[PDB]
């Protein structure tokens, strides 16, 4: 991250297609280098279709300029999530902010 | 507010600190602006262009 | 006739860095002294990083495991800075076996009586699945300076570069002592950084060692 | 033109500009010196600015 | 075999003028000659055993600006003209010398009372010139022993900055070196001069001695 920003970062990197950001808030039922599994609360759930949030991160394939795009989880095992959370980080991305 | 904020640490108003060289132990005069900057790597690498 | 320098003091302030005391000196020879051997000290001393290492069902290090939160690239970059004092060997090799949710610290790695794990706490991975194993082989050697992995280039042998250098940082001063009723005399403190995996002492021995040895050059006892 | 083209561009010119200045009391002033080299000498040392 | 580093050999020595040289050294670790380079730097400037020329006792002028009939440059390059006597001695410390003198013609070493040890590297060493006959110059200079750099600051007397170190200059010079498959080694370039006292060798071998003996208690 930068030491000096601006407060442009967050919304910069939310507002783009890398990071993995939570539809439904929830808690983290599973976390892996590959996947992570949300279990949707009950106030945010649909009547039917128990359901869970799955989100398949993207490892390590080629971007149009041949460098490396790849999604690292950084959430934890066991912890909460409300909607627009970042789960997992982009490249040049750090806990949701922009990092080039 | 960046005076207060490097007075709240103990670093010195300034900004200027105190060097020395590296090969012969000797300070350098004149207090130099030493910090932290944001860096970038620009994808222009030698390696492609040689 | 100048008065020759003494190791008067050793403290240590802490496991990580303490402070060495040289005394006394004569004008002049406290810079020069202070400033050869915080060169020496900082660019060759030997250390013991790793080397090498085999995850089991690993093949590339640019892959994911099952189960574990890291990727391979980061457990390496996570072994890459971890702390060992190698006994009597040149060379050896470890292994870490571990299976169930929790982190993955350095004291699960298998003891092998002749070597010491440093810092304990230092945490490689995190396994996030109760039927979930990681096996690796890191093998550790001793080794001067900083050699990338290609300069000195099976398909499950993950290299990393290894920085076989035990010092972050060192500081010094010279300050007047108070000594033998006599004023005119300094007094050498030198404060060192360390992974914990040499003692200071001997770091001193072996950089005036080195400088002697090199200063034997031109000149003949 | 007749001017020069290997002329000193930016850090020469001001490591000169510095070096070859006078400060009306700095360390070690007003004493008297054999040549050059004393004066080297002297700076080296730390005995004058 | 981490504690095998490369060890040098004095590759030449550009002898020049006997009071001149330019040893170097090849190869040297990388980083290595920065550290001896400067470590002997700083020994030969600050720290020489030396005989110098301390202080001097004009029979007639006692205050540090007048003049004297008869010598054409004042005082002040008389004392110059002193600092550039190189001397050697032996273990005694300090002795007066005189310079009794009258006639045309100039003052140099060579005329300086030679009874003692003592003796002068450069007899044809100029003192002063004496633009007439009648005049007369009486002088009585205290030589010393030293370990550096004295000057009359720090301190009918005349104080002389005293100079007992035998180099005149001391500068090196880091080079690249390569031996035959390693890239960065260092090439050392030591260039000295001295007062004739000791060739500039001499001075090097003594230099390195005293680190040497100053690193006795640790090696």
């Amino acid at each position: 991250k930068p030491l000096v920003g601006t407060g442009m970062e967050r919304a910069v990197a939310v507002d783009s297609g890398v990071t993995a950001v939570a539809k439904r808030g929830g808690v983290v039922q599973y976390v892996d280098a590959s996947r992570i599994v949300i279990k949707v609360n009950e106030d945010e759930m649909y009547p039917g279709e128990a359901g869970i949030d799955i989100y398949n991160l993207t490892k390590y394939t080629r971007s149009n300029q041949n460098t490396c795009i790849n999604q690292m989880p950084c959430v934890s095992l066991g912890e909460p999530v409300e909607r627009g959370d970042v789960l997992a980080d982009g490249p040049s991305t750090d806990l949701g902010e922009l990092a080039l | 507010e960046i005076k207060e904020l490097l007075k709240l640490g103990d670093l010195p108003t300034s900004g200027q600190i105190r060097l020395y060289d590296g090969r012969t132990g000797e300070q350098f005069e004149r207090p130099v602006t030493v910090g932290y900057m944001y860096m970038l790597k620009l994808n222009h690498l030698v390696d492609d262009k040689m | 006739e100048f008065l020759k320098p003494r190791l008067v003091d050793i403290e240590q302030v802490s496991s990580t860095h303490a402070k060495v005391t040289l005394e006394p000196l004569e004008r002049g020879f406290g810079h020069t002294l202070g400033n050869a051997l915080r060169r020496i000290l900082l660019s060759s001393m030997p250390g013991c990083a790793v080397t090498e290492v085999e995850i089991d069902g690993v093949l590339h290090e640019y892959s994911t495991k099952e189960g574990v939160q890291e990727d391979i690239l980061e457990i390496l970059l996570n072994l890459k800075g971890l702390a060992v004092r190698v006994q009597g060997k040149d060379e050896v090799i470890l292994t870490l076996n571990k299976s169930g949710i929790g982190p993955v610290t350095a004291a699960d790695i298998t003891h092998d009586g002749d070597v010491e794990i440093v810092k304990p706490q230092h945490v490689i991975c995190h396994l996030t699945d109760e039927n979930a194993s990681i096996s690796m082989r890191i093998k550790v050697q001793r080794g001067r300076g900083y050699v990338p992995a290609s300069t000195r280039i099976p398909i499950g042998r993950l290299l990393v570069d290894a920085c076989y250098s035990p010092v972050e940082r060192i500081a010094y001063n010279v300050e007047a002592a108070r000594v033998e009723q006599r004023t005119d005399l300094d007094k050498l403190v030198i404060e060192m950084e360390t992974n914990g995996t040499i003692d200071p002492e001997e770091a001193i021995r072996r950089a005036a060692t080195i400088l002697a040895e090199q200063l034997e050059a031109f000149v003949d006892l | 033109n007749g001017e020069p083209i290997i002329v000193p561009s930016q850090d020469v010119v001001l490591g000169l500009y510095y070096m070859t200045r006078d400060c009306v009391n700095a360390k070690g002033e007003g004493m008297v010196l054999t040549g050059p080299k004393e004066a080297e000498r002297l700076y080296r040392s730390g005995l004058a600015s």
